C-alpha cells in the first residue's frame, strides 16, 4: 500500500 | 512561503481542487511529508462516480475500505498560482475527514523540508 | 539539510532516541509533517514500563488501543548534534510498526516547510 502518516485527541 | 513546524498548529494551506467530475471546490489541506499519496475527500465528487479499492496503511495498520484511488488525475491549485499541480491518481477518503497533499505533490511544486 | 520531497522515497533520518528506560538506541525515524507528535517502537522501552492511555486518530479512523503515551520524557539526539531534543510525552507503538519523528521534534530543530 503506499503510506499515510497522525493527530491527537 | 516558509511555513513554520508547529505540534499545536497544523501546517494546512487552502487549495482548490479539480476531481474532473463537477467544479473545482476549496478545501483546506495538510501538507504532510509522511504521506506517500495525496488525499482528497470523498465529498468533493459526483455521486455518479467510478473508483477504484485500494489498501492503504496508516497509524493503526492497514486499512481496505477506507480509500479510494482515482482512476483520472485530479488538479490541484494552491494559493496565488495559475499553473496546476496535476496527480495522475490520488487516494480518496470515504469518511471525509483527511485533505492531505503528500509527496507526489510537494514534489511537483518543488517543495522542501528544510533542517537548520 | 534541505530535504528533497519525492514520492518514491521516504524522507527519514537516523535519530538516537532515549526512552529513559533502558539504554539510548539509533534508530531510522520518518521525518513526518502530518503527524502532532512523535512515535516511538514499543520494543524500545523495559517490558516492564509503565505507559498511559491515549487515543490517535489515523488514515483508517480513530484508534484508542494501538498507541500509549510516555509516563517520563523522552530525548532524542540527531546527527551531528550534542543537543536532544525534549519530548514531555509521546506516542508508542505497541506494534512496533513505526518511528516517526513530528512536529513536536521539528519544531525544536526549527525545521519549516518551504514551497517555492
Amino acid at each position: 500500500a503506499p503510506q499515510v502518516x497522525v493527530m491527537h485527541p | 512561503p516558509v511555513i513554520p513546524l508547529d505540534p499545536a498548529r497544523r501546517p494546512v494551506i487552502k487549495a482548490q481542487v479539480d476531481t474532473q467530475t463537477s467544479h473545482p471546490k476549496t478545501i483546506e489541506a495538510l501538507l504532510d511529508t509522511g504521506a506517500d499519496m495525496t488525499v482528497i475527500p470523498i465529498a468533493l465528487f459526483s455521486s455518479n462516480t467510478p473508483l477504484k479499492n485500494t489498501s492503504v496503511l496508516g497509524a493503526g495498520g492497514q486499512t481496505q475500505d477506507h480509500f479510494k484511488l482515482t482512476s483520472l488525475p485530479v488538479l490541484i491549485r494552491l494559493p496565488f498560482r495559475t499553473t496546476p499541480i496535476v496527480l495522475t491518481s490520488c487516494l480518496v477518503d470515504t469518511k471525509n475527514n483527511w485533505a492531505i497533499i503528500g509527496r507526489d505533490a510537494l514534489q511537483q511544486c518543488q517543495g522542501v523540508l528544510y533542517l537548520p
